[PDB]
């Protein structure tokens, strides 16, 4: 679901860069 | 073994008297534990 009523501010705390593999 | 983000453990115990080597014979290992841990693994080490 859209969380524009919870997580927007903008808000820079969310970040991004495979099958159940994290990319730390 | 590590497959689809699951780390699987199988094991068995047996009595022996051969100090020198692995005994010539057959017995299968049962699944004990299965960890949904997702780690990319290429190396391992053992605790004394």
């Amino acid at each position: 679901w859209n969380s524009n009523n919870l997580d927007s501010k903008g808000n820079y705390n969310y970040l991004y860069r495979k099958p159940f593999e994290r990319d730390i | 073994k590590n497959i689809d983000g699951y780390f699987k453990i199988y094991s068995k115990h047996t009595p022996i008297n051969l100090v020198r080597d692995l005994p010539q014979g057959f017995s299968a290992l049962e699944p004990l534990v299965d960890l949904p841990i997702g780690i990319n693994i290429t190396r391992f080490q053992t605790l004394l």
